[PDB]
């Protein structure tokens, strides 16, 4: 397929608690001064997410390819700009129409596209020493661009592209959803300060751009890129620095909260409805400090462990090659008179012997006939 | 569910609903008509006691 | 040392059963194959016998009631009650393997290989009863000791109803020895023949003797064949 | 225009960013199946859609009354997913000219039957087999399984239901977002501070404008209040926002 | 049936804690059974109080020590 | 009583590729599989060749094949050699792990040497005399391709009471087999001059005369 990369210490990952992240605005409908609740893909409240670890200095440069489960939460602590790239497919294999998100050196690109892929393709970029210099050296993506159905590129612009190593100050907070085939993105920069796992705090989240794509989105891959200096052996398949990197991944689930909206009408205060039964009791009134009592909820429910079917044993095949066109029939008048008992039926065998012209089954579906018993 | 579709029959779990919250809505005047009628009358044990 | 070897063979008539068997040898039938299918020469074949033990829902819509059969997993052997025989059920079964997905052979796949079979046995179900066969010493003649090959046998003739089976000098003439299957009489008897070419000049100094055995009159002629000397 | 692809790899088109009728839809060829989904075809350019997407193919005339939104099918359930609460339209036309071949039409396929179910908007590049019921074939040209992919046999002496029909729907939604595609009608003057009709973007009303006074995301385009009626409209060319009263 | 059983909620109200108890109704169940059902998040006492919150059965919680 | 059909004549030039299929239903084209294919030399249990149609058999000659689509199908016997004369079938589901399969595909390989038919007459014995019966036993081995009718020349006379020939069945060099007997009575047997027994294979005519003994 492509080249490989080597000196992976591929060490066991850390399961690490969530804060109250994940309250966006849900529709157009601005609300002043009002609460609301509504029943879409969301993210509940302290969830255990995982991390994956991403410093070198070590020696870690892991992006697992994760089926796409509907609804994506992102939440990258940087400090220097590493993640740049995501790609969407099922195949990457040239074939599927493949979606590429980079924020490229230049512009912020995204193509949808017949890409052939590679096992594991990333960005690279190479420092020299002379000058301080910052360019996109290796481009480790694709192999073959030949069907096309959609482009576009973003402004002309340079960032620093830094290569320092140190704390954590800036965070990246995304949303990747999947709704009649769209693509909608929620970014939020936030301006951080701290050098390990999430802090907590609470924020609204600014929706950016709903990209109008429509193709299939089964699996995902988010992005990284790689540091060359002198400090490498002189290679890139074996020889490579990522630098130090932190992000998080959440599937999100059908939830419902209650928003909180000022006269400005912002996102201050989200409560859940279903994370402990006090959770229902505040959204079920529309307030948030109820006066002390009791309240009606909702009563307990058990879901079926099991779904057994029991049947009688029969075996007895109906014919209907003798009903269908078989040597003769009667006429109207004399109307032919077959009975049928003792066997199984089917309306899907209908389409073999010959295709009929006029088929309605009076106030019965055709596709429940197998379902219930005659 | 295993006598039509979700689409057609959807006309008839209509009805179903309609006539269910009517009744409902019956009951619950009802219920609260004899609410009503006991509230007087506990005033009046309540005066009488 | 591994083979499926069919056994307990008898006549049966209208109104009675026989016990049959297929027995593996090597391979212990707790835990491998037995597929009988049932061929009737020059036309198609049916796979019948339905007995995958544990005795749950699986039977096929065409012997109900008929075919009934049992299990004995350590003895290495199994046996087929094959009740209310019909007349119109004239062929040799056979009891063969198969191949699932679990052992080495299949991880990835599906199989289905039946791949060992047995010999088959020769039970006949006739309203009439068993009849002893008649075996002629076909001679030598005179073209055939002057043609250098000599061609003699003995004719198996009139025999109802099957089989019977003819070996030459029990067992120690193998060489040139070919049988000519039975033929179907227009009253139902069969004849068939057995001739094996020899040298010519072991006419009268060899001893040639074929025996005819037939199973279900139990009958066993060990006939001579002798060559023309009037 | 020339040339459009096949059912089970279905052609897709973008379109938006432009001003769409549909009285222009009967000049360049006379069409025989046009049925708008749950939308009169008299309303299309009063409303202001967003994200047009073609979906375009050939099929034949046996199977084109199967197509619908809630059906079952040979093609509606393994080919493509016509989602029930989907808004749209299908537009259906015979194309003898150059979809009917005198030898027959081999270089179209079609698939008939597909191994599992489908989600809607997915497109199959797969060549797997349908095989009768459990423990697939994989399928080499044998019988007793079904390859997926078999191809027509248009020709011009075929019957009336054996006929190729392309077959275009196109889908879009409304009442969700700033929209860019819709018609031919043409704005005039902004009126404030009076009891007048308005309209933006297909939605209309009467009301008073007056002026807003909070900071709105460059994105949003109408506000609703506690009654769900809309309060606040941005403007479409200045793109001012006006509160509704 | 299955599903047959109330569940009630129980608050001193947000100025004057966040924690809560559950109580069921038609259960064979911090366990204490009552006539009015099964509740956790109370433990029982033996002393004498006057009643705030009305739970059933001739038994009443409150936020004390 | 259940059977499917299969095309029963089949035949193919040596080093050519062969189809053979077996029928089918709707109900068997949704996702299934199981055919295994079979291979008689007539008169003997089967042999195994062809199993999970597109895959492997332990050993086996990579010569044959299965190919598998719709209603159109393939037992692709490729490489014909002089020993694939032999019988046919498939295998397949009947559904709850019930089966049926096809009514056996009977492949004749040509392009083989013809054979003329080795013709041996054998008049009945001294003692079946004594038994008050009389067999012409003639024994007919050794031809291809088996289309031979017996004739009984009794003094230049075509007999056909008494006469009963077996159906052509295969040998061991790739040729057919026939024994026909003519049942007479010794009254009718040294009364006749000669008896002469005829084959017409191929045109090719083969006959063995023989005569009573003469003490």
């Amino acid at each position: 397929q492509c080249v490989n990369l080597t000196t992976r210490t591929q060490l066991p990952p850390a399961y690490t608690n969530s804060f109250t992240r994940g309250v966006y605005y849900p529709d157009k409908v601005f609300r002043s001064s009002v609460l609301h609740s509504t029943q879409d893909l969301f993210l509940p409240f302290f969830s255990n997410v995982t991390w994956f670890h991403a410093i070198h200095v070590t020696k870690r440069f892991d992006n697992p390819v994760l089926p796409f489960n509907d609804g994506v939460y992102f939440a990258s602590t940087e400090k220097s700009n590493i993640i740049r790239g995501w790609i969407f497919g099922t195949t990457l294999d040239s074939k599927t129409q493949s979606l590429l998100i980079v924020n490229n050196a230049t512009n912020v690109v995204i193509k949808v596209c017949e890409f052939q892929f590679c096992n594991d393709p990333f960005l690279g970029v190479y420092y020299h020493k002379n000058n301080k210099s910052w360019m996109e050296s290796e481009f480790r993506v694709y192999s073959s661009a030949n069907n096309c159905t959609f482009e576009y590129v973003s402004q002309p612009f340079l960032m620093d592209l830094e290569g320092k190593q140190g704390n954590f100050k800036n965070l990246r907070e995304f949303v990747f959803k999947n709704i009649d085939g769209y693509f909608k993105i929620y970014s939020k920069h936030t301006p951080i300060n701290l050098v390990r796992d999430l802090p907590q705090g609470f924020s609204a989240l600014e929706p950016l751009v709903d990209l109008p794509i429509g193709i299939n989105i089964t699996r995902f891959q988010t992005l990284l890129a790689l540091h060359r200096s002198y400090l490498t052996p002189g290679d890139s398949s074996s020889g490579w620095t990522a630098g130090a990197a932190a992000y998080y991944v959440g599937y999100l689930q059908p939830r419902t909260f209650l928003l909180k909206y000022n006269e400005n009408g912002t996102i201050t205060d989200a409560v859940d409805c279903a994370l402990d039964p006090l959770s229902e009791t505040k959204c079920t009134l529309k307030s948030f400090t109820v006066e002390k009592g009791i309240y009606q909820t909702s009563n307990f429910r058990v879901q079926p462990t099991e779904s057994i079917v029991r049947f009688p044993n029969i075996t007895n095949l109906c014919p209907f090659g003798e009903v269908f066109n078989a040597t003769r029939f009667a006429s109207v008048y004399a109307w032919n008179r077959k009975r049928i008992s003792n066997c199984v039926a089917d309306y899907s065998v209908l389409y073999n012997s010959a295709s009929f012209s006029t088929f309605k089954c009076y106030g019965v579906s055709p596709t429940k006939l197998n379902d219930l018993c005659f | 569910l295993s006598r039509l579709d979700p689409p057609e029959a959807e006309v008839q779990i209509d009805r179903l609903i309609t006539g269910r919250l009517q009744s409902l809505q019956t009951y619950v005047t009802q219920q609260l008509i004899r609410a009503a009628e006991i509230r007087a009358s506990a005033n009046l044990a309540a005066t009488k006691m | 040392e591994v083979q499926l070897v069919e056994s307990g063979g008898g006549l049966v008539q209208p109104g009675g059963s026989l016990r049959l068997s297929c027995a593996a040898s090597g391979f212990t039938v707790s835990s491998n194959y037995m597929s009988w299918v049932r061929q009737a020469p020059g036309k198609g074949l049916e796979w019948v016998s339905a007995i995958y033990s544990g005795d749950s829902t699986y039977y096929a819509d065409s012997v109900k009631g008929r075919f009934t059969i049992s299990r004995h997993n350590p003895k290495n052997t199994l046996y087929l009650q094959m009740n209310s025989l019909r007349a119109e059920d004239t062929a040799v079964y056979y009891c063969a393997r198969l191949v699932g997905a679990l052992t080495n052979i299949v991880v990835s796949g599906d199989g289905g290989a039946f791949d060992i079979w047995g010999q088959g046995t020769m039970v006949t179900v006739s309203s009439a009863s068993t009849k002893g066969p008649s075996v002629f010493p076909l001679a030598p003649s005179s073209k055939s000791t002057s043609g250098g090959t000599a061609a003699l046998g003995c004719l198996v003739k009139d025999y109802f109803p099957e089989p019977v089976t003819v070996s030459w000098n029990s067992g120690a003439l193998t060489s040139g020895v070919h049988t000519f299957p039975a033929v179907l009489q227009s009253s139902g008897l069969y004849s068939l023949s057995s001739v094996v070419t020899v040298p010519s000049s072991s006419l009268g100094t060899q001893t040639y003797i074929c025996n005819v055995n037939h199973k279900p009159s139990n009958t066993k002629v060990d006939k001579r064949v002798e060559p023309k000397s009037c | 225009a020339t040339r459009f692809a096949s059912v089970y790899a279905w052609n897709r088109k973008r379109i938006s960013n432009c001003v769409a009728d549909y009285s222009v839809l009967y000049n360049s060829a006379s069409f025989s199946t046009f049925k708008c989904y749950g939308v009169s075809p008299t309303k299309l350019n009063d409303l202001c859609f967003t994200n047009v997407y073609a979906d375009s193919f050939v099929i034949r005339g046996d199977e084109v009354r199967q197509i619908a939104p809630g059906q079952t099918g040979k093609i509606a359930d393994y080919n493509y997913k016509l989602p029930d609460d989907f808004t749209g339209c299908v537009i259906a036309w015979n194309s003898n000219n150059l979809d009917s071949k005198v030898g027959g039409n081999y270089n179209y396929l079609y698939r008939l039957f597909r191994k599992s179910n489908l989600k809607p908007f997915e497109r199959d590049i797969s060549t797997e087999i349908y095989q009768a019921g459990s423990t697939p074939c994989n399928g080499v040209e044998g019988f007793n399984c079904y390859f997926p992919l078999q191809s027509y046999g248009f020709q011009p002496t075929n019957g009336v239901g054996y006929q190729p029909y392309r077959v275009v729907v196109l889908s879009f939604e409304l009442l969700h977002a700033p929209a860019t595609v819709c018609g031919p009608k043409k704005s005039t003057n902004l009126v404030k501070n009076k009891c007048v009709n308005f309209n933006f973007n297909g939605l209309t009303g009467t009301g008073v404008l007056t002026e807003s006074n909070k900071k709105f995301l460059p994105f949003q385009q109408f506000g609703r209040d506690i009654a769900d009626t809309t309060d606040a409209v941005r403007d479409p060319q200045t793109l001012e926002i006006l509160d509704i009263t | 049936p299955c599903s047959f059983g109330g569940v009630s909620v129980i608050t001193p109200g947000t100025n004057t804690s966040n924690q809560v108890a559950v109580l069921y109704q038609d259960v064979n169940c911090n366990v204490f059974q009552t006539r009015a059902g099964c509740l956790i998040g109370a433990e029982h006492v033996n002393n004498s109080y006057e009643c705030d919150i009305p739970i059933g059965a001739g038994i009443c919680a409150s936020y004390q020590t | 009583s259940y059977e499917l059909t299969q095309p029963a004549s089949v035949s193919g030039s040596p080093g050519q590729s062969i189809t053979i299929s077996c029928t089918g239903t709707s109900s068997d084209v949704g996702s299934y599989n199981l055919v295994s294919w079979y291979q008689q030399h007539p008169g003997k249990a089967p042999k195994l060749m062809i199993y999970e149609v597109s895959k492997r058999p332990s050993g086996v000659s990579n010569r044959f094949s299965g190919s598998k689509s719709g209603n159109t199908a393939s037992l692709t016997i490729s490489g014909l050699q002089a020993e694939d004369e032999v019988d046919y079938y498939c295998c397949s589901y009947a559904g709850s792990s019930t089966w049926v399969f096809g009514g056996g595909t009977k492949l004749t390989v040509l392009s083989q040497p013809k054979a003329a038919p080795s013709v041996t007459l054998f008049p009945p014995s001294s003692e079946e005399l004594q038994a008050n019966k009389a067999t012409l036993v003639c024994l007919i081995s050794d031809f291809y391709p088996g289309a031979v009718t017996v004739a009984w020349k009794a003094d230049s006379s075509p007999v056909k009471a008494g006469v009963e020939t077996t159906t052509p069945s295969k040998q061991s060099n790739n040729k057919y087999a026939a024994s026909s007997y003519l049942s007479l009575t010794p009254e009718q047997w040294k009364s006749h001059r000669s008896y002469s027994c005829q084959v017409t294979h191929e045109g090719s005519t083969v006959e063995k005369t023989v005569a009573p003994t003469e003490c």
